[PDB]
């Protein structure tokens, strides 16, 4: 008979609840995706035979995130439209899995300096009961994981 | 200014301008003006874009003001846009202007004006000039307590003259160009002195070493002076407060220029529901600020965890009275780094 | 600071002081180098250290190629002096772009001589833009402006 | 404060974590002082290091003997020490005289009364 | 209990209803698809440890939009016959999702000069029910996307 105080601490926690702030704002989005920490590894070996490993290079960083289109609004449009030649209104992401209503956070994911790249349309057909629903591929650096 | 009837091309003169470069910075000197200047009025700020933009208001140069050689020199070292403020109403527009981040004693006394100004509060870090006079190892008690102990000023004595000029030129002119040269360079972590003045300025009187030895410590009194190997240069990085916590400007400068930084970069939480989701995008949107302060060499240390810290939450740092009274209490930390004034050569004679 | 991006660049051709607006669309430029020859004197008992004599200046030699297209003073001048007429002169003004479309730094060439003038190979089995490679020799090389 | 906006203050305390667990719950019986209300509340439940700042002093009970002899309490930084290796939620019986015969048998009288506590620490130097 | 005005206004739109509008003809299509906004990115890192990251050039656009035939209309075929050598007639397409009947227009996409490549005539099999369905494969730049 465990009560609803020990759930809250040792059950572990479901994707299906989470708030995506891009920026200032708060934008609700569908399914983010793919943010991780890689890195490449360096590998030496000599002669009497010493395998020696050491991690190397940050690996890139790029997230998926994925929303249905509304009728006025025109948010993440206006982000792939802000670039000009070289540089974008670059914003930071934080992801964090929530409680029922959007009261406490329970854990926070960070990312630090994104800019978009390929805004995919949504794939119109007379045949599917679809949500007309795009996606934005950002790429960024430092996704770090911050509890509470 | 000629007036243009027939397109084509113009060849009227104007001797002798004087020109300089539009430069852009973070650093935004208030000068202060005397009561006498014609080309202000009090209860107003007017702002001086450039070099050009300050002689259209005056017109043409005299070296005889005050004010006139004050303002070339800044223009000539470091640049950057100055708010021209006169004295009698100093108190009133500097609380009402944003993007202020020093106050430069221009030629002017602002010492009853910095004790009611400068705050912790606030965001200034003034600058003033020391005597005009020259003063030896025994006058190094008298001149020293003339100015107050508050850790938000500094004080630069060797009054300086330049082939340009006929009246003796302040060093808080100088000294705010140094300001906002050094700060595009070198960022404003790393200290405004030993670097080089321009302009053709130069020391009015000279400094030795054993006179500099009484000036540095306590409320102290940095110098400028001339060595064999590069001219005239800035000697000094203490402010006038003599505690650890803040005992060189570049501390107390860089914890002005974060202040400065966070309350902009963590301004969208104002009329914000004030609950926990605030909180950690608050939290956050410091935290990747400091990191990217972390990586340019702002701070001191090795790891992020050594370097800085911001803990909010409720209990951590706010009660349960303070949440329904609408303030939301952070808490950060940093460790900044610390220049080095002294360095000691011991010259053996026998090698081993 | 932050580096910058090499594909917005005008070039614009100044014939007898008179500027040539009409030719600034180009494919490519080939960098410009200058390099200082170098004459290493070695001598005597110091046979553990170079010892470097400085020369004269070699500049580098400028290429351009730039789609085939109607035809402009640019190609009037080229044709006049590889046909033999006449040997002339061309000032050369190379910038750099920025979003806004303005210029960071330029580098002028003073008194470029024409020296070739070379079109891609017409070829029946692939499908590519006709180019012309045409590379000219300049005497002098003074940048101007920031971000060199 | 009365205007909305930022406060940049200088100087700042130190702050901790809060580390709740309600299995092992200490009590701190010592001497301490209290500041806010100095009248009834015999021990006080404090739940983090901010509810003993705003309930309780920071500051040593400095004794004095008379040539002197002199003794500072360590029960404030004592109890910094918990804060900082584990947390809780402790209650804090402040204890001065430790000789009024009357005070001192009813400790197990109240700590029996609040039903939570598992362990029982005693932050002092003095034998006595 | 919401109203019918406020599901237009907060609730997302489907795709099942769309008009397509090329050049000045409208034409009606099964399944348009392909349309997106991409661009490639350019990293710089230096010595101390600077991973800069811009966004670069701009990447290709071909859409896929794909309509039965019908037994007097042959309307994509006479696009794709109509390129000799070089030159198209380029058309101008526009996407928007619509009301139920085509009184409204409620999130509208543009797409700037496309010319067709790669028409697929209709796959013949003797056991499938199918409709003879053709699809053309246009290239083109600068979809973007307006609200209402």
């Amino acid at each position: 008979s465990t009560s609803t105080s020990q759930i809250a601490v040792e059950y572990p926690i479901p994707v299906y609840r989470f708030i995506v702030s891009v920026g200032d704002e708060k934008i609700p989005f569908n399914s983010v995706s793919g943010l991780d920490i890689s890195y490449d590894t360096i590998e030496y070996r000599d002669g009497v035979g010493n395998w020696f490993k050491m991690p190397g290079q940050s690996q890139s960083t790029n997230i998926t995130l994925r929303k249905g289109v509304f009728p006025g609004k025109t948010e993440l449009f206006d982000w792939i439209n802000s670039i000009q030649l070289n540089q974008v209104e670059k914003k930071d992401i934080t992801i964090s899995l929530t409680n029922d209503a959007g009261t406490e956070l329970l854990m926070t994911w960070n990312v630090s300096n994104a800019f978009p790249t390929s805004l995919t349309s949504p794939s119109f057909d007379a045949t599917s009961n679809d949500i007309a629903v795009q996606e934005i591929t950002l790429m960024a650096d430092r996704v770090i994981m911050q509890a509470v | 200014t000629t007036v243009t009837s027939y397109p084509g091309v113009y060849i009227e003169e104007l001797n002798s301008l004087a020109l300089s470069v539009s430069n852009s910075a973070t650093a935004v000197p208030v000068f202060a003006v005397d009561e006498q200047n014609q080309y202000i009025s009090e209860d107003n700020a007017i702002r001086i874009n450039s070099w050009m933009d300050y002689l259209n208001l005056i017109g043409n140069f005299n070296n005889e003001d005050k004010l006139d050689v004050s303002v070339r020199a800044y223009f000539a070292n470091g640049g950057g846009y100055c708010y021209l403020v006169k004295t009698t109403s100093l108190e009133k527009i500097i609380p009402t202007l944003d993007d202020v981040t020093l106050l430069v004693a221009a030629g002017e006394d602002i010492k009853t004006t910095v004790d009611v100004l400068c705050q912790p509060g606030k965001g200034l870090f003034a600058v003033f000039d020391g005597p005009e006079t020259e003063l030896t190892i025994n006058g190094a008690e008298e001149a020293k307590q003339a100015y107050t102990a508050t850790p938000f000023a500094a004080v630069y004595y060797p009054w300086l003259k330049a082939d340009w000029a006929n009246i003796d030129i302040p060093p808080s002119a100088v000294m705010a160009g140094v300001y906002a040269s050094v700060d595009l360079s070198r960022g404003v972590w790393k200290a405004p002195a030993n670097v080089a003045l321009k302009g053709g300025l130069e020391p009015k009187f000279l400094v030795t070493d054993e006179l500099q030895g009484e000036y540095n410590t306590g409320r102290a009194i940095n110098m400028i002076r001339n060595f064999s190997n590069t001219g005239t240069t800035v000697w000094g990085a203490r402010t006038l407060e003599d505690k650890d916590n803040w005992r060189y400007v570049p501390v107390r400068r860089l914890f002005n220029s974060v202040e400065r930084d966070i309350k902009r970069a963590m301004s969208f939480a104002m009329f914000e529901p004030n609950n926990q989701p605030t909180w950690e995008r608050v939290r956050a949107a410091i935290s990747n600020y400091l990191y990217s302060l972390w990586q340019q060499g702002g701070l001191a240390g090795s790891k992020e965890e050594d370097a800085y810290f911001v803990q909010i939450g409720k209990g951590i740092t706010m009660t349960q009275e303070q949440i329904d009274a609408g303030q939301m209490i952070v808490k950060v930390g940093l460790a900044a780094v610390r220049p080095a004034e002294f360095i000691i050569l011991q010259f053996t004679q026998d090698v081993e | 600071y932050t580096p910058v991006v090499s594909h917005r660049f005008m070039a614009s051709f100044i014939f007898n002081r008179i500027p040539d607006p009409l030719d600034i669309r180009f494919q490519r430029i080939s960098g410009l180098s200058r390099e200082l020859q170098v004459t290493q004197y070695s001598e005597g008992g110091e046979n553990a250290r170079n010892n470097y004599l400085a020369e004269k200046i070699q500049h580098g030699t400028l290429t351009l190629e730039r789609g085939v297209m109607t035809v402009s003073p640019l190609t009037w001048m080229f044709d006049r002096v590889l046909s033999g007429e006449k040997i002339a002169y061309a000032d050369v003004v190379v910038m750099l772009l920025n979003e806004n479309s303005l210029p960071l730094s330029s580098w002028t060439l003073s008194n470029a001589l024409p020296v070739r003038w070379q079109t891609s190979d017409f070829d029946a089995n692939s499908n590519a833009i006709l180019v012309n490679t045409l590379e000219l020799r300049y005497q002098d090389m003074r940048w101007l402006g920031v971000k060199i | 404060l009365k205007a909305p906006g930022v406060y940049i203050e200088e100087d700042a305390s130190l702050a901790l974590s809060v580390s709740n667990s309600a299995t092992a719950v200490p009590v701190f019986i010592g001497k301490f002082t209290p500041t806010v209300v100095d009248s009834i509340q015999v021990c006080t439940r404090i739940s983090n290091w901010l509810e003993f700042t705003s309930s309780f002093s920071l500051a040593p009970t400095v004794e004095i003997v008379v040539i002197e002899t002199i003794n500072l309490s360590p029960a404030v930084e004592a109890l910094r020490l918990y804060f900082q290796n584990g947390g809780g939620a402790c209650y804090i019986y402040p204890l001065n005289d430790a000789e009024d015969e009357l005070v001192l048998a009813a400790i197990p009288e109240v700590i029996e009364q609040k039903g939570d506590i598992t362990l029982l620490v005693c932050p002092e130097l003095d034998l006595d």
